[PDB]
């Protein structure tokens, strides 16, 4: 908005409160949100 | 008999039994049919009937790998009677309300309840 | 690391550009062809898509080498007590 | 009907442990030959080993040393633990085993060319649509070919790929995955975990150069935002059963899935009669 | 004798195929019949535990999603963060 | 010996749990004191289920 640039091909989300001032073109991908936890380690055989 | 396995498999392996009992056979008597049949099928049932033993080692090769047939035979045999005793049908069921089978039923699923009574005015009174 | 749940807030991506400018058709256009043509396929096979390890849920794993040390260990162990065993029969036979 | 799996029986045990017992048989063979010495024969005595280790199924000759005794009773205790997991594991593996769709994509052999395979892979689609136009463009030949078994309706193509008439339908994502996921069962699956090609989705058309573009997609975006279209979802669009990693269940132990015993058998016998036939030249020399 | 009574009571608790005598008395019968079945019997339930051993697997939390007890109502034994000033923080705070 | 194996080896994969108190009215409640371990339970004082 400050003429600095003129494209912002970035992963940029899509919303309501940046779509009423810049104009959006297509989206070339689809996704959402996703939490990411860490996993646990396994068991063995023990003592056969 | 035949739950956990087919009739096919049963012929070829019995087909393949007297397969090799005829290949030991010839291999035997080029450098004793009973002895090589009965020592087959003792080894493939696992019986202590006959007393037969091979000479060459190229006999002693197809006996082990023999043995090693049926045992596979056998333990798969096992391994699968026992997996289909366990997993049975899925079995869904019906979860509450919320189950979409119950919201748009169109013609194979009737649900109904007693005529005046306290739970007609519960669904009566939501929107 | 592994990801769990379901996706909520399902809004894609874009390319962001201001309000006032002559590339809008066109660069919809040229969007939508590499999509439809299978441009975008090619895309996504080369760099996100390669495929690693993966993690799936129940994971069998086959019988490694993990568990030999308390049988062949074991084994070796048994042979050498039968060789001295053997040694101290085959000394008190000659007693007896 | 039914799971794949050719190696499952050398799916447990991977070939490390199998080294091990071989050479684990010739080195007590040769201490067994060993202590006897201070009617014996090395090749009762690795006879007697491996039939031993097989469920004892070899009636073989026994030794009659006595520090040979010890080492056939340890021999036979290592045999049933060895015996007892495998029979564990494999039947654990047989639990757990997975299934996999034949057909990997669109872009695929069995989709390619099917003049050059078994009965025809037939398919088809419904006509007059988006997705005829994009298949006719990109694939000239399929089209050409698929122009035989074309339906009216997607109910009807659903009835007919039920009865095995037709073995694959290439149709709208979001229809397809509501049909699969609320029809008598779910014995209908979509190839790939969620997999889908030339992802373009919905929208709603207006008329040119309007002036109503604006405030429509700001609402529609609002609504996104607001969290007003999640429980749209699951009002309109849910399903009853998941099509994620059901591996329902196998029998009758087809011999597609068992070959490798029997050709390994095959090929063991083959190599042993040519040896046989090889030592004969020798033993004359 | 003892020892040839050892050899194959050892024996057919190890399934070994070792050993020459057989009892001779009318009760031994029987004592040797229940003494096989228990051999029997103890390595059917050995092989059965291990089985059931490697296959059952113990669960864990497993987050479901937004919907989790565990998300919705925080303690100070559970952090969970995100990155500032993106469109993730803005979707948190428009709503109630 | 096949079958067996295999509906034992089912069996386990099945076998659940039963809790180790039937209730209330358990013999091991009403007389706590002859019993070799000794069992102990305790309540929140100044209460409704106390009185």
């Amino acid at each position: 908005l400050s003429g600095q640039a003129d494209m912002i091909v970035a992963p940029l989300t899509i919303n309501n409160e940046r779509a009423q001032y810049i104009e959006f073109s297509k989206p070339f991908k689809y996704q959402g949100l996703t939490i990411l936890v860490k996993k646990e380690i396994p068991r063995s055989t023990l003592d056969s | 008999f035949m739950n956990p396995f087919q009739s096919t498999l049963w012929l070829l392996v019995g087909l393949s039994v007297h397969v090799v009992a005829v290949m030991l056979y010839l291999l035997d008597r080029f450098s004793t049919l009973s002895s090589a049949m009965w020592f087959s099928w003792g080894v493939l049932l696992n019986s202590g009937i006959g007393e037969g033993a091979p000479r060459s080692f190229s006999a002693r090769i197809l006996g082990m790998v023999w043995a090693g047939f049926a045992m596979i035979i056998v333990a798969s045999y096992t391994a699968n009677l026992a997996a289909f005793l366990v997993l049975d049908r899925p079995e869904e069921r019906i979860t509450g309300i919320n189950d979409p089978r119950l919201r748009n039923p169109s013609d194979k699923f009737i649900y109904a309840t007693v005529k005046q009574s306290s739970v007609d005015i519960y669904f009566r009174r939501q929107v | 690391l592994v990801t769990t749940g379901e996706l909520f807030f399902r809004s894609g991506f874009g390319i962001g550009m201001r309000k006032d400018s002559p590339w809008k058709q066109q660069v919809s256009l040229s969007i939508l062809k590499s999509h439809e043509n299978g441009f975008m396929e090619d895309l996504d096979k080369t760099w996100v898509r390669y495929q690693e390890c993966d993690s799936r849920s129940n994971a069998p794993a086959t019988l490694t080498f993990e568990n030999m040390a308390g049988v062949f260990m074991i084994v070796a162990g048994g042979i050498v007590a039968g060789i001295f065993l053997i040694f101290i029969e085959i000394a008190y036979k000659s007693r007896a | 009907n039914g799971t794949v799996s050719p190696s499952a029986f050398l799916e447990p045990f991977s070939a490390d442990v199998w080294v091990m017992m071989f050479v684990m048989l010739l080195i007590v063979s040769a201490v067994a030959v060993f202590v006897f010495e201070y009617s014996f024969t090395i090749g009762k005595a690795i006879w007697l080993l491996w039939g031993l280790v097989f469920n004892n199924s070899v009636p073989v000759q026994n030794p009659k040393g006595t520090t040979s005794k010890i080492m056939v009773s340890v021999w036979a205790f290592f045999a049933v633990i060895f015996l007892a997991s495998y029979t564990a594991n494999l039947a654990a593996f047989m639990i757990q085993e997975e299934y996999v769709d034949q057909v990997s994509g669109l872009s695929d052999k069995k989709f390619q060319r099917p003049n050059d395979f078994s009965p025809p892979f037939r398919f088809g689609t419904v006509p007059n649509g988006s997705t005829e136009r994009n298949i006719r463009n990109n694939y000239a030949e399929m089209h050409a070919y698929m122009g035989k078994f074309n339906q009216r309706g997607v109910d009807d193509a659903l009835l007919s790929l039920k009865t095995g008439k037709l073995d694959a339908f290439i149709y709208d994502a979001a229809v397809l995955n509501y049909m699969a996921g609320r029809d008598e069962g779910c014995k209908l699956v979509t190839i790939g975990s969620g997999k889908v090609f030339a992802s373009t989705g919905y929208g709603i058309a207006i008329q040119k150069d309007s002036g109503w573009k604006r405030q429509v997609d700001l609402a529609i975006l609002q609504l996104f935002g607001d969290g007003e279209m999640e429980e749209l979802e699951a009002l309109w669009l849910t399903g009853i059963c998941h099509n994620e990693k059901n591996e329902v269940m196998s029998s009758q132990l087809d011999i597609d899935n068992m070959a490798g015993v029997f050709y390994m058998l095959g090929a063991a016998m083959a190599l042993s009669l040519i040896t046989f036939i090889s030592e004969h030249l020798f033993y004359w020399q």
